[PDB]
């Protein structure tokens, strides 16, 4: 689900 | 140099840096990390040191090549790695990585899943290092390139400074790395089996 | 969140007054324009309003300087801009842009030229707005520059009121203003990726 | 600016484009999108980076009086060898990628080259002058047309339109009917 | 096959 | 090849 960043 | 790697050949991939071969196994990301982040739960992609079975990957070209066998892989081609021991197929995705919230996940997805609508997100290149040797043949042990992500655009990464937790058997994490020049992104092909 | 530029670092660099991304391909300029007049025939360099490995180029310090990782690229320094996905270096020259006879075309050139005969054409500096921040540090996101040519003495410049025809992919054009104390020359670090 | 002799390894670049006379493992699609069907063979084509891939042994036929240290001289006889990938260029009555009309440029094996198809492996350095016949070829200095003698045909490439993803968007090559144009110039560039 |  | 101007 937690995209990169 | 010792062979030219032809597609449907299986290889092993081994990092220059920690010599850790390209791994994976049935066991999954856990759902959640330490800090609260949500992985995609899906199978582990890893760093091995040791030699194994589960460091196999069959080397397939992209969906409609006409390709058969005997036919060289030139570096820049796009291809797909099928993990012999599961029988899946890798894959990177916008999800952070174990470690590096910055980097990408890597896992690897079914035959259905990766044929479907997933499926350019299977695509990967041999990348050279510099970009006038495309179309030069892969090569064992002698030719270097960055396993490159054609969907995102990261080379995998590892690092040995940092192992996994328990759940990953301390063996090295994997990532998608979006800085693509980086000595640390570099790989060879190890051996043709 | 803005962070320090540091040369071998890998960048993208986004126009004040269109947010176009400093962006090449594989697609060269055509051998003549409409009017007659004749290019380079190089690879372009255009304005590109979407994230994409393309946009991405790595900073670089000039021959004999000796300089390694973690060392800040300082405002007014001569620098060098490689083109990642292409393995090219800019570089401008007296040649009339694509839709401005007076101003000029910006381009990149292979390594070998670029490191050879045409070094001298490679060298940029991100020139500060006020002489007053010379050797100031880079900043991305904060400081605002603009991408100054040394061996001409032009700003790179964008516009969107027209944009390059099918041969550009309706892209922006760049060309090197004559012009170079003018907001619209204005250019930031967007990412340090 | 040096002299080019038989057996010599040489990079050959195109005038308009820059691109230089490229080869490596890849086949050319055997239909194209507009249903045309090609020879599958070995691709040729141009590219703009200096690279081992750009090298071809000038060759002489197969019962020649000219030997090995020895110049090549325009318009003489001739015949290319890739050295990445061992195979001799060729050129023959196949429509090509992007023009019908001109011709596909490929390699062929070494048993195939020497065998049935011999014949159209040979070329020659054909000067921009027919006057400039029998003067030495010289790198850099000297242009000509790289000529197909067994069709007529003089090698072409043009960089509007790039090859799609199998030949990894580098430029076309083919055999240009209307030999003498501008665009079917080239020169030696490095003698290795 | 396709003949130029 | 055209110069600017």
């Amino acid at each position: 689900k937690t995209s990169t960043n | 140099d010792s062979k030219t790697v032809n597609y449907f050949d299986i290889i092993t991939i081994k990092h220059q840096d920690t010599d850790a071969f390209l791994h994976s196994h049935l066991a999954r990301y856990p759902q959640r990390y330490e800090d609260g982040r949500i992985s995609s739960a899906g199978q582990q992609v890893t760093g091995y040191t040791h030699p194994d079975f589960n460091n196999q990957w069959e080397v397939l070209p992209p969906h409609g090549s006409d390709v058969g066998k005997g036919q060289a892989v030139l570096l820049n081609q796009h291809i797909r790695l099928r993990h012999v021991a599961t029988d899946t197929y890798l894959l990177a995705h916008d999800v952070a990585s174990p470690f590096y919230p910055t980097n990408e996940e890597i896992t690897t997805v079914t035959l259905e899943e990766g044929d479907g609508e997933l499926y350019p997100e299977t695509l990967f290149a041999f990348q050279p290092l510099k970009k006038s040797d495309e179309g030069h043949v892969l090569k064992s042990k002698t030719v270097s390139f960055r396993l490159f992500h054609v969907d995102t655009s990261v080379a995998l990464w590892t690092h040995n400074d940092e192992l996994l937790p328990d759940w990953g058997f301390q063996q090295q994490e994997i990532n998608g790395n979006k800085k693509v020049i980086d000595p640390s992104n570099n790989w060879v092909v190890d051996e043709i089996v």
